[PDB]
């Protein structure tokens, strides 16, 4: 009954969605926008299946871009920390099999088995992957099924399966040669390219630059750490459980703003005297969705009101606007 | 690989503005929520598959399985 | 299996960025976050590596800085609490004295390493110093200094590391301005690159 | 299956039904229907055995759908199966 009087509040008090925020990550300083990405990741959108048997992700899929000495890790351990049903592992040290799947000799059995990798693990859940941009591009093309079609599917020694993979994966990346430059397109920063970024909903690029009354803030954070949030963890994870129980609609309001939203985004994308697209392909207007999704879950909200689009293409925005 | 289909992402004002109205649509068409109780809402499915298929997928499969063998 | 202990590594200049890449877990997390076939696990391994490394080549070039010289990139050094070098440069003085030094081992009949090893032990069971006001005021200032000479939090995290080490002395247990200025101090030594 | 047969446009009402939640890519749809309902095999004599099958391609950009044919195939054929990348082996593919 007490913890319904928490639920309770938490949707009385219309201004929640800041002190959400606010609450992730509590060990890391600033940082707004991943800890806002962060919270919609953990939310989720809405998983769907159509006529033809189609299914459209749920899963939101993120990439934190920034120099190695960033708060970066911290962000991904306190995922692995918080989140129901999660999982870690660096890009480096790590197996495509370790993955996805493996197939191995049963030791009982004596015959080939399937062996979990940690993108089953974390199926229904989130797969954390630290050094992801020093993975081999031999394991990126293998998580490619499971970050989209949410399945792995083999066919090895006999043995066939399509196992589920629905997982969120967050991804720390390191951008070329450690240091960020925003004199170049997040095209350039990084390693990857179209097939695997386009996989990922929304980047967020935590470049570090000095600014004194910001870098002492940020000390002093650091100090008072050493010894010299608006909500508990328990408080925090329930909301996420009761928001999670929601499933958004997109208002008809919202529907057309949202296709011209995108088309502005289509627009400002474009590359080349043939207009080729490079970073806006169907799957960000899929992400507006889920985002859109996610935020109406943030607020305990059954509908999608066109100032969630609003947030949506915002938060795309950020991954683009730095030309 | 006897037929060859090269798709690509051109940016296209038109061709992208009813795409992405077809794929919304088709995202709430296929939102959860969306003669008995259980006979009525088979229904209702039938017509949201008859807004954008000429033919059941329930009857294009045993077509396409009489038509091979 | 250097779990709570120095890790020694010798030719660290040598060594493969891939390699580098699992020590960056280390450095960062104390463990080592595994994924393979059948085997998936955060291994715990709390080491302080204690790094061996040269210049690229046969000598350092004086008319250069460090990081010019080692060939490993800055971020990597920066990993690291202190840097240092130690060059074979040629003068009398410190050769002559370097010799005597050398030379006199051959002639004599706290040094001893057991009570060394002791000390720094019964240290390590005994004294684990709370941070004052007077460090945290120069923690904060000579960060921000730095970080306008250019530096990160990193630097201020291994000042905080470095000064807590450095009130282990005495039996101190308590961190004063006088440890982080000696932190801060060596790694100014470091940190003009 | 006879009655809806003899349509004039019963090839289009096809191709268009084939992956219909997925918007436009026309020349895909004809591929996969072509590909779905296959020519005749065929022997000369005995001597000559000749492919019925008809293999298709789908080479193109990321987010283009192509992946979700496959997926709409999966569930429309009477026997078929699903293989990516380095989830399949040379063995795993045909026979071990
Ligand atoms: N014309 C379309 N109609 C409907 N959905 C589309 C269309 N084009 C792309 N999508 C969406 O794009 C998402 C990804 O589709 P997918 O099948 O992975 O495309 P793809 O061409 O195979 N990309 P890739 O795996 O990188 O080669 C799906 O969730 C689809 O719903
Ligand atoms: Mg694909």
């Amino acid at each position: 009954s007490d913890e319904i009087n928490e639920l309770k509040e938490m949707v009385k008090d219309e201004h929640i969605y800041d002190k959400l925020v606010r609450s992730i990550a509590p060990a890391v300083f600033g940082h707004e926008a991943v800890k806002k990405g962060i919270l919609l990741q953990m939310l989720g959108g809405v998983h769907k299946s159509t006529v033809e048997g189609i299914k459209l992700r749920g899963d939101i899929n993120i990439c934190v871009v920034g120099d190695p000495s960033t708060s970066k890790s911290q962000f991904l351990k306190y995922v692995v920390g918080f989140a129901p049903r999660s999982v870690y592992t660096s890009g480096k040290a790590s197996s495509a099999a370790g993955l996805t799947a493996a197939v191995v000799r049963d030791e009982e059995g004596g015959d080939y088995t399937i062996e979990a990798g940690a993108l089953m693990l974390a199926d229904n859940g989130i797969c954390c992957i630290d050094e992801f941009d020093k993975m081999d591009i031999s394991d990126q093309v293998a998580i490619h099924e499971a970050m989209e079609q949410q399945t792995i599917s083999i066919a090895k020694a006999g043995i066939h399966a399509t196992l589920n993979a629905r997982t969120s994966i967050l991804a720390a990346a390191n951008p070329v040669g450690g240091r960020y430059n925003r004199k170049l397109s997040l095209r350039g920063n990084l390693n990857m390219t179209a097939p695997i970024m386009s996989r990922f909903d929304l980047f967020f690029v935590i470049l570090d630059d000095c600014n004194e009354k910001i870098d002492t803030e940020l000390a002093s954070h650091i100090v008072d750490l050493h010894m010299k949030p608006p909500f508990s963890a328990e408080q925090l994870r329930r909301y996420i459980k009761y928001a999670r129980t929601f499933k958004p609609i997109l208002t008809k309001e919202a529907r057309s703003y949202l296709v011209e939203k995108y088309k502005e985004l289509r627009k400002d994308d474009a590359q080349g005297f043939s207009r080729s697209s490079y970073r806006i392909t169907v799957r960000q207007l899929e992400s507006m969705i889920r985002l859109s999704e996610a935020i109406a879950r943030a607020n305990c909200v059954d509908e999608i009101t066109p100032s969630f689009i609003a947030e949506a293409y915002d938060l795309l925005r950020q991954s683009i606007i730095r030309v | 690989f006897d037929i060859l289909c090269v798709v690509r992402d051109l940016v296209d004002e038109e061709a992208d503005e009813r795409l992405a109205t077809f794929v919304v649509d088709s995202h709430v068409r296929s939102h959860p929520e969306n003669l008995n109780a259980r006979q009525r809402r088979l229904q209702r499915q039938r017509k949201k598959e008859e807004e954008i298929s000429p033919i059941p997928q329930e009857l294009l499969m045993k077509y396409i399985h009489y038509a091979r063998t | 299996l250097s779990d709570g202990g120095v890790c020694c590594i010798d030719e660290f200049d040598k060594m493969s960025d891939s390699t580098r890449s699992v020590l960056h877990e280390v450095m960062e997390q104390q463990t080592i976050s595994i994924a393979k076939a059948g085997i998936i696990t955060t291994l715990n391994a709390r080491s302080s590596i204690l790094a061996s490394a040269n210049p690229i080549g046969s000598r350092y070039n004086p008319n250069l800085p460090v990081t010019e010289n080692i060939d490993l990139p800055p971020p990597l050094l920066s990993r690291f609490d202190l840097v240092y070098l130690v060059l074979d440069k040629v003068d009398e003085k410190n050769d002559r004295e370097l010799a005597k030094h050398l030379t006199n081992l051959y002639l004599e009949d706290v040094l001893p390493v057991e009570f060394l090893t002791m000390y720094i032990s019964y240290a390590k069971e005994h004294i684990h110093p709370i941070i004052t006001e007077a460090a945290k005021t120069e923690l904060v200032r000579a960060y921000v200094g730095m970080r306008k000479m250019t530096a990160t939090t990193r630097q201020l995290e291994s000042m905080i590391r470095l000064a807590e080490a450095h009130a282990k002395m005495k039996l101190k247990n308590v961190v004063e301005l006088e440890d982080v200025q000696e932190a801060v101090r060596l790694i100014r030594s470091a940190i003009k690159d | 299956f006879r009655k809806i047969s003899r349509d004039r446009g019963i090839i289009d009402k096809i191709i268009s039904s084939m992956a219909p939640s997925i918007y436009g890519h026309r020349d895909i749809k004809t591929a996969v229907a072509c590909s779905l309902f296959g020519g005749v095999p065929k022997n000369v004599n005995g001597k000559h055995s000749i492919r019925g099958d008809i293999n298709v391609l789908l080479l193109g950009d990321p987010g283009t759908a192509k992946s979700q044919i496959l997926k709409y195939v999966e569930k429309t054929a009477h026997r078929a199966v699903f293989a990516t990348g380095q989830g399949a082996s040379a063995v795993g593919l045909t026979a071990s």
